[PDB]
């Protein structure tokens, strides 16, 4: 029965999602913030490079 | 009994929601209240790439951060030297209704697809004077919404049938199918490690997929409406999602939930395209109104607007060196932006 | 007589400034660079030429005839200039009507071929005719100022193509009204038709039809205010109706603002 | 997440009346045009009624025009279908279907064989 | 001033721009059409008739090129997509017209009304005119002459609806057939006139299952759409 199979597959997927390890939102946010801070010098859109370095200069 | 299976699915959804809420120790906005604001990011159109006849529907930058492919529904796939504005190739597509294109990380291949339900793979380095079709991946039963090369041999593809597939380009066959979506899959982003990808669909869920295992690791469901665009945060640990609900949302894989949502009351147009800057601090989102808004991805405020388009922004990509953002639009123009000191 | 001269000159000045701004808008804002706006731009340039050349003509006729000197050559230069600028105005009014009729009649949208033939006719035919009138006045009845248009066998080299241009313009205007009636074919529809008709009257210079074919004395007392005086404002009226009231121009200037 | 939960459907005598009610959760209900859609057991899925963001615009099928009224309480994030004078023609699974995008009136896909923003439906038998 | 590699790159760019000029000419001279319609509509017989008279199983789009006088038409039939259309339909924002084919004989056509309303009111398909082929007119004639099914059962307005004096029936068709035809037409026109606001127009045509006039009909109302576009951009309409 197609609906039975579909609902079983959905239940199995939700069982696989339930059992994952989750970190706190605070630790996730802290890792994203630390990544941004570590690479802010390396990002030309955030921290525009001098026009002599910019390939798209006028 | 489907009623009993539905009840168990409700029970597991409740258990997942409870586990998410137990992880909501503190919000991203609270943690980033005391980081310094990005300030006003003014960007200038450094290049307007004009030569497409119809609306541009997709872009991809090369890994060289210089060559740009753009797909337009005139049936031209044009490859641009962004530095010079020179057209390096213009490929006659066998179907005009291209909706996606991809540039291979090697630069050897471009892919495109759309309502043909085919991902056509174009060899750019043939001995011939013009580009040739290498392969036509023909197994999808709906329109190709996105495609992304893992490598010269492997391309992930997403389709209007609620399914992604991983293709071996030499064999021309689906090595794997990613079936758990329930609406049209609209966008892919490959993780930097290339082992995971997330796909957003019209179901309003994003799903994390393992290319090797062929299985959905996580489903992210904070969005109200169709997730038109999805982009991995450069750490590979979070991703942004743009939706018709006029919001972006940031999801972290390990927190398994929405870290943050990017919305302004004045923004009622759906998100068409999303990209991060190389640091991840900027989320660039393209809109049905003819603007791209730059968001502080950590503070959820609008750092700026790319206001230079005259029709729906369709595609939006930051170079891998982060030096420029290109913005395709239905105005047929392909505007490339960078800041100034 | 002076009242006409004053209205005529001040309306031409207002036209010149509104046309310079109109042209600048249509040539700066690249989104407006449709062939339609190139024909509008060229018509506006022909109004600027007409205004400047009529100032040059009246200046040269008033100073060089008695006040300044050798300066008589500049009288001829001013008269040739005013005639060339007049024919360029009439030719581009006709080219506007021909472009719109080609657009509506072209089976494809790809009428871009017709644009270049319209530009070539719109400037080259005034050049050809002015040069032929010059070669004749240089060859038969050369007179110290060429303003003596009484030379019937040679003045019609300019007047004739004007008369034909305005006749063809009236025909094309009636064809456009036919098409537009068929598009509307019950109360606001006649408002739309009348607004479009009164939009086209300046753009095509159909107001010349009232005095086009006539002997030049006939109705002259009304001809002079209408053709000279209101015609001097015509450049300004067309500039308003086809730049500043075009929703495309308004949106483009707002989006740039 | 976006979930729609119809309720109030059941058996009714012909000519009887039922109020269906959908509880909408996980979206700004006020911003979305709402619909009822039904699948009668012998036929494909068919649209029944719609209601704009405010209820200022409403429409019905000809089977329904006088008999049912669609209404929404945006304060309770809930959609109603006051089905009066039910006929045996009306026996169907009734589904409450949100429109895809907010702020819009294009009503696409609500009748599709699968659609994300539609509830599991309530069986109405007459 | 360019290096030899920059020179060769500019020369390649210029050759590509020349090819793109030629393709701009071919593309802008072609009228792109989207053919919409339920599976019960004879849109397949319409593509078949035009494929005969003029000019991979997963393939989600079918193109039929056809030609009327010198005007080339590319008509696109969206075959192997899913029933959800709200995303792929946005591709057709640029098409000259949507040909919406209705099975007028099957009172399932309230679904066709709902599809038409959706196509007509969509934010990316407003400004696109709809060529509404009310197809299967012969089957509609038989259906209403047999009298075994009655439109007022499906549309209560039909009991009140009276045939307009604008109607130009065929000389032989019964007034009941005319009234049914024009009721169906006027329901689609009701939708078109509710919200088009002059940005786009609906062109009803009564077509038989195979009817060679259909390509002329599409040519005529493409010419009308393009004329109206030109008059709009001249601010004349």
């Amino acid at each position: 029965t197609a609906s039975i199979a579909q609902a079983r597959k959905l239940v199995e997927q939700l069982k696989m999602e339930a059992n994952i390890d989750r970190i706190k939102v605070s630790k996730a946010a802290a890792d994203l913030m630390a990544y941004c801070e570590a690479h802010a010098k390396e990002d030309p859109l955030l921290t525009p490079v001098p026009a002599s370095e910019n390939p798209f200069r006028e | 009994e489907l009623d009993q299976l539905r009840q168990e699915a409700e029970q597991l959804k409740n258990q997942i929601r409870d586990a998410r809420k137990a992880c909501a120790d503190a919000t991203l906005s609270q943690i980033t209240n005391n980081i310094d604001p990005v300030g006003r990011i003014q960007m200038r159109t450094r290049r307007t790439l004009r030569g497409h006849l119809a609306k541009i529907y997709a872009m991809h930058w090369g890994t060289d951060s210089r060559l740009l492919v753009s797909a337009s529904q005139d049936g031209k796939l044009i490859i641009w030297d962004s530095y010079t504005t020179n057209k390096v190739h213009a490929i006659p597509l066998r179907s005009s209704w291209v909706m996606t294109c991809a540039y291979a990380p090697s630069g050897n291949y471009v892919a495109c697809g759309g309502l043909d339900n085919i991902c056509s793979i174009y060899n750019l380095k043939t001995r011939e004077g013009n580009v040739r079709v290498s392969r036509e991946l023909a197994g999808h039963t709906g329109y190709l919404s996105c495609c992304r090369f893992l490598d010269d041999n492997q391309i992930v593809t997403s389709s209007g049938d609620t399914t992604c597939a991983l293709w071996d380009i030499e064999t021309g066959q689906q090595t794997t199918t990613f079936t758990g979506h329930t609406g049209d899959v609209m966008s892919l982003s490959l993780a930097p490690d290339t082992r995971l990808f997330v796909s957003g669909a019209c179901d309003a869920s994003a799903k994390l997929w393992d290319v090797r295992e062929g299985m959905c690791r996580q489903t992210f469901t904070g969005h109200e409406s169709d997730i038109n665009a999805i982009c991995f945060f450069p750490n590979g640990n979070a991703f942004a999602t743009g939706s018709d609900d006029a919001t972006c949302r940031l999801f972290d894989l390990r927190a398994d939930q929405e870290l943050m949502t990017y919305s302004h009351d004045n923004i009622i147009c759906g998100i068409t395209s999303v990209s991060f800057s190389k640091s991840g601090r900027l989320l660039l989102a393209g809109y049905d109104d003819f603007n791209c808004n730059v968001w502080d991805a950590l503070k959820a405020d609008r750092a700026g607007v790319l206001a230079g388009h005259d029709n729906r922004v369709s595609c939006l990509g930051v170079t891998d060196d982060g030096m420029a953002v290109a913005t395709g639009s239905w105005d047929s123009f392909l505007k490339i932006w960078n800041g100034s000191s | 007589f002076s009242t006409v001269k004053i209205i005529y000159t001040v309306g031409h000045s207002i036209s010149i400034v509104a046309l310079f701004v109109a042209i600048t808008i249509l040539v700066a804002l690249r989104r407006l660079h449709c062939p339609r706006n190139y024909v509008h731009t060229q018509l506006f340039t022909t109004f600027i030429l007409k205004a400047g050349a009529v100032f040059l003509k009246d200046a040269a006729l008033f100073h060089s005839d008695d006040t300044d000197h050798f300066s008589t050559v500049l009288c001829k230069v001013s008269v040739a200039a005013s005639h060339f600028a007049t024919m360029t105005n009439f030719s581009w009014l006709l080219a506007e009507a021909v472009y719109l009729n080609c657009l509506l009649a072209s089976t494809s949208p790809s009428s871009r071929r017709a644009f270049w033939w319209l530009v070539l006719a719109g400037w080259g035919l005034p050049v050809l005719f002015t040069g032929t009138w010059v070669s004749c006045k240089l060859a038969f009845e050369d007179i110290a100022c060429w303003d003596l248009d009484d030379t019937s066998p040679y003045w019609w080299i300019i007047k004739g193509p004007i008369v034909l241009s305005v006749g063809v313009n009236f025909g094309l205007f009636l064809n456009i009204i036919r098409i537009l009636v068929r598009k509307l074919e019950t109360q606001s529809q006649y408002w739309r038709l009348s607004k479009s008709t009164l939009f086209l009257i300046p753009l095509f210079g159909i107001h010349y039809i009232i005095f086009n074919f006539l002997p030049d004395n006939a109705g002259l007392g009304i001809r002079l205010p209408l053709e000279l005086g209101l015609g001097s404002f015509q450049g300004f009226i067309v500039a308003i109706l086809y730049c500043f009231l075009n929703q495309e121009v308004r949106t483009e200037i707002s989006r740039k603002w | 997440q976006v979930q729609l939960q119809e309720s109030g459907g059941g058996l009714v005598q012909p000519g009887g009346s039922l109020r269906l009610s959908c509880a909408a959760s996980g979206f700004t209900f006020s911003n979305y045009k709402m619909n009822w859609v039904r699948q009668a057991p012998g036929k494909g899925l068919e649209w029944v009624s719609d209601i704009s963001q405010s209820g200022a615009s409403i429409s019905y099928t000809g089977s329904v025009k006088g008999r049912f009224t669609i209404s929404r309480d945006n304060a309770k994030n809930t959609l109603y279908l006051q089905m009066n004078s039910l006929k045996p023609e009306d026996t169907a699974v009734y589904y409450c279907a949100r429109c895809p995008a907010p702020f819009t009136r294009d009503c696409f896909d609500v009748t599709s064989t699968t659609y994300a923003y539609r509830g599991q439906g309530t069986q109405v038998t007459v | 001033t360019l290096s030899a590699e920059d020179k060769a790159a500019v020369e390649r760019s210029k050759m590509i721009e020349k090819q793109l000029q030629k393709d701009k000419q071919v593309y802008r001279a072609t009228h792109r059409l989207l053919l919409l319609g339920a599976d019960n509509s004879g849109k397949s017989t319409i593509v078949k008739q035009m494929r005969i008279y003029h000019v991979v199983k997963t393939s989600g789009i079918f193109e039929t090129k056809f030609q009327v006088d010198k005007v080339n038409f590319h008509m696109f039939d969206v075959g192997a997509q899913r029933d959800e259309r709200r995303k792929w339909i946005q591709c057709f924002n640029d098409v000259t017209a949507i040909i919406f084919v209705v099975d007028s004989s099957d009172y399932r056509l309230q679904e066709a009304l709902n599809d038409f309303k959706s196509i007509w009111n969509n934010r990316w398909l407003r400004t696109i005119s709809v060529i509404l082929f009310l197809n299967k007119q012969d089957l509609l004639a038989e259906k209403v002459l047999a009298g075994k099914s009655k439109i007022e059962d499906y549309f209560p307005e039909f009991a009140r609806y009276t045939t307009p004096e604008d109607a130009t029936p065929e000389p032989g068709e019964d007034p009941r057939v005319t009234r049914a035809k024009y009721f169906i037409r006027d329901e689609f026109l009701r939708i078109s006139t509710a919200s088009g606001d002059g940005r786009h127009y609906c062109y009803p045509h009564f077509t038989c299952s195979v009817d060679t006039e259909n390509a002329r009909r599409i040519f005529n109302d493409c010419r009308d759409i393009i004329q109206r576009m030109h008059l709009r951009q001249y601010e004349l309409l």
